[PDB]
């Protein structure tokens, strides 16, 4: 039918979802992490994680 | 438990009157207790 | 000392008119002129509000990509604990609206 | 949000003189699914529970 | 404009109803101990940044010392306003608490 | 004008230089209430937590 | 630039704006001036020269 | 249906008599909320003055509206409500983390406030083809623009010429198109249609 | 923190509420609508996060 060739979203997004990863992942793979100082004196890190 | 305590506030339209000291330490406000109880003026003479 | 000043004491912006530190930013000037700081949330798009007297030169702003705004000039800087700000772009990605009641207004 | 808005552009190419009564219950499975699957990724955002 | 002149009408008025006048004044005559370090602190920073000082100096470098010597004669320029827990408030000159 | 400037590279004429200068008048109508700070050590005549 | 030291916190007229009279200003300019004797030498010698127009001169 | 339009000036510039132009100058009365440095703790009034009065002089401020040309009975509002609007002793509250002071003034501001639609007189300084330069009162920068000059009027090499053939000089009257006010300086943009 | 930076202006209080999907629409710097984040040479996609 017509409306039953309407895309099933959630079948979609599996494929959509697996190119996106790969893609943002090796995207940050050789990503460069420029030194950012305070006034203060203070490197700012990239972390994601209190690790405390 | 963080995030009950801000939806109850959030249905209730709730205003933080900012008067406990976790308040303020949060928003960096001078502690109501001891020093903090009071405020200081200065005298200033000529202004007039 | 402690909690604050010798840890993430913060200069910010707040629009005295929202009661937001996420909405301001400082405008793009044209060159010679200089930069103010302005609320993106109490501000008109420049067309929309010609869509409705005249408008102040004193009363348009700019950012960079270009677009020309109209109010939004009632900010200030408050002192606040830099990890305010983060909680308050936590929260409004939850949806939730903080509204810091400044004074003097 | 991209495929919703594709499903969506589909939805409206759909003439209703085709449109079957069977096709209803098929519109409705593809619209169920991507509101939930959209819900789904709002929800994992906001409390991952 | 009109009602900018209404606001201030409105915190001034209420502010003076908050005033509790000198000869009313019912808290103790005697400088608390929070009080006195924040008189110290506060003229000590204000010492810092060139605030005409009331005294001699005679070869000290310490600000909070300076202010201290400042108290000791009752030179201090400031005033607490202490606040009972409904918002009104007492204000109390330095000079006149008595401290200990 | 709130702008630091670290000690830590310097020769002991740069510094004598620096310190000859701690107090002169202000240049700049804007930022003539304030005078300069020095970062000093930490020394006995000082109170910590 | 703008700081707390040099800039209010905040201004707002309490009345309407009221028109004054060339006398008025007159008056006003010349004390202003006289109490008045970087920023604020360029600025009184500005004000001289608008006092001198309101007078009629070059 | 919805009034943001409440920032509109509601003191419009008279025309005056025996004369032709507006009277743009006014007298504000204006409250402001100022820092006081320990500095001035003996000369709070010089310290309002030098810190915050004095650099307003001569430039445009956004809140009046205008230039400001100067101020008269600058009065510090007393904290202590209980006080005598009289006596020369007054409390000015300390800020918790600074030495600073803060409190309300009341000041008078004279404002020269052009808004649009006003008439007034230029000082001719320059003639381009592209516009031409005046100077208010001796003192303020204005520019018409080649196209708000009348279509019959004429250039040549420069200096410009009228519907008449007659050169123009000296003292011109023009009406306010816009009022620029964000540069360096003020700066007024005129018509003459 | 330095004395010599006062602040002026105070918070006061507090209010607790919800954004409004007007108001987000027209404080939003960037609609974003890319899924993908950089390129190949590790520049922001445009539109992307
Ligand atoms: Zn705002």
């Amino acid at each position: 039918s017509q409306a039953e060739s309407l895309p099933i979203v959630s079948n979609k997004k599996i494929v959509f979802d697996d190119e996106v990863s790969i893609e943002n992942k090796e995207s940050h793979k050789e990503l460069d992490l420029p030194e950012v100082k305070e006034d203060n004196g203070s490197e700012i890190v990239y972390e994601e994680n209190t690790s405390e | 438990t963080t995030c009950q305590f801000l939806t109850k506030a959030v249905l209730d339209n709730e205003r933080e009157q900012l008067d406990s000291p976790s308040a303020r330490i949060v928003v960096g406000k001078l502690n109501n207790v001891g020093t903090g109880s009071f405020d200081v003026l200065a005298k200033v003479p000529n202004a007039a | 000392d402690r909690l604050l000043n010798s840890s993430d004491y913060t200069q910010a912006s707040v629009c005295r008119e929202c009661g937001s530190i996420l909405t301001t930013q400082q405008s793009v000037p044209r060159i010679g002129s200089i930069s103010t700081v302005c609320c993106r949330r109490c501000s008109m798009r420049f067309e929309d509000a010609k869509k409705l007297i005249f408008i102040d030169d004193s009363q348009i702003w700019e950012d960079g990509q270009g677009n020309k705004f109209v109010g939004g000039n009632e900010t200030t800087t408050v002192a606040i604990p830099f990890v305010l700000k983060y909680l308050d772009s936590e929260l409004s990605a939850m949806g939730i609206r903080l509204r810091y009641n400044v004074e003097p207004k | 949000s991209l495929l919703i808005r594709d499903l969506n552009d589909d939805l409206s190419k759909l003439q209703k003189d085709k449109v079957s009564l069977e096709d209803r219950r098929v519109i409705f499975s593809r619209l169920m699914n991507a509101f939930v699957t959209i819900q789904n990724d709002v929800n994992a955002f906001i409390d991952s529970t | 404009p009109e009602d900018f002149q209404q606001h201030e009408q409105i915190r001034r008025k209420t502010l003076k109803e908050k005033a509790i006048p000198k000869d009313q004044r019912a808290t103790t005559p005697y400088m608390t101990k929070y009080e006195r370090a924040r008189i110290l602190g506060t003229r000590a920073l204000q010492i810092s940044m060139n605030a005409p000082v009331f005294v001699d100096l005679e070869g000290e470098t310490d600000p909070l010392r300076i202010a201290m010597k400042e108290l000791a004669e009752k030179k201090i320029p400031l005033v607490i306003r202490r606040y009972l827990p409904d918002g009104s408030f007492e204000d109390w000159s330095v000079e006149e608490l008595i401290v200990d | 004008d709130g702008s630091l400037v670290s000690l830590i590279g310097m020769s002991v004429e740069q510094r004598k230089a620096l310190a000859n200068q701690l107090l002169t008048p202000s240049s700049n109508v804007s930022t003539h209430t304030l005078n300069k700070k020095v970062y000093r050590h930490i020394k006995n005549r000082d109170v910590v937590l | 630039t703008a700081t707390t030291l040099n800039t209010p916190v905040v201004i707002h007229a309490t009345q309407l704006p009221q028109h004054v009279s060339t006398d008025e200003v007159l008056q006003f300019l010349e004390s202003f001036i006289d109490e008045k004797e970087t920023n604020l030498s360029s600025s009184i010698s500005q004000l001289k020269r608008i006092q001198r127009d309101f007078k009629g001169l070059p | 249906a919805r009034f943001i339009k409440k920032h509109k000036k509601q003191v419009t510039n008279p025309i005056d008599e025996k004369n032709g132009t507006s009277n743009c100058i006014v007298r504000v009365p204006i409250a402001l909320y100022v820092s006081l440095a320990p500095m001035y703790l003996e000369n709070p009034l010089q310290g309002v003055m030098k810190q915050h009065l004095n650099p307003l002089v001569m430039k445009y401020n956004n809140k009046v509206g205008g230039v400001v040309l100067g101020y008269e009975g600058l009065k510090i509002l007393d904290a202590d409500p209980l006080s005598k609007e009289d006596t020369s002793e007054k409390l000015i509250k300390i800020t918790p983390d600074t030495p600073f002071g803060f409190t309300w003034c009341h000041v008078n501001l004279y404002v020269w406030q052009p808004q649009v639609g006003d008439v007034l007189e230029g000082y001719i300084f320059i003639q381009s083809a592209s516009h031409i330069g005046l100077l208010i009162h001796d003192a303020f920068n204005a520019s018409i623009k080649k196209n708000n000059i009348p279509v019959d009027w004429t250039f040549v090499h420069g200096h410009w010429v009228d519907s008449n053939g007659e050169p123009i000089d000296g003292k011109l009257r023009f009406t306010v198109r816009n009022v620029h006010t964000t540069g360096r300086v003020v700066s007024v943009d005129g018509t003459l249609i | 923190m330095d004395i010599s930076k006062p602040v002026g202006s105070e918070i006061t209080s507090v209010d607790f509420g919800i954004l409004t999907a007007k108001e987000i629409r027209n404080l939003s710097a960037k609609q974003i609508t890319n899924p993908t984040v950089l390129d190949n040479l590790g520049h922001p996609v445009s539109g992307g996060l």
